[PDB]
């Protein structure tokens, strides 16, 4: 599964979390077997203005 | 006190049940001994532990 979020929100991408991303955008299950891999993309996804 | 053997056999079963019920009040190292209170103070994985 793939998406972009602000760097602060990576802590909501874990099993059993809450907060607007985990609540309304991407809910992981509690019994998740898997890996969450995250990296900064300011040099790719950000733009002037 | 003549019936001491029968009255003792009543008192031990009462003592055992009052002890079994009183142990619901104990924490066992948990944050609170009230089960709905744990489920209010904490989010899912912390409450589960």
């Amino acid at each position: 599964d793939s998406f972009v979020i602000r760097g602060d929100e990576v802590r909501q991408i874990a099993p059993g979390q809450t907060g607007n991303i985990a609540d309304y955008n991407y809910k992981l299950p509690d019994d998740f077997t898997g890996c969450v891999i995250a990296w900064n993309s300011n040099n790719l996804d950000s733009k002037v203005g | 006190s003549a019936l001491g053997k029968l009255q003792d056999v009543v008192n031990q079963n009462a003592q055992a049940l009052n002890t079994l019920v009183k142990q619901l009040s104990s924490n066992f190292g948990a944050i609170s001994s009230v089960l709905n209170d744990i489920l209010s103070r904490l989010d899912k994985v912390e409450a589960e532990v």
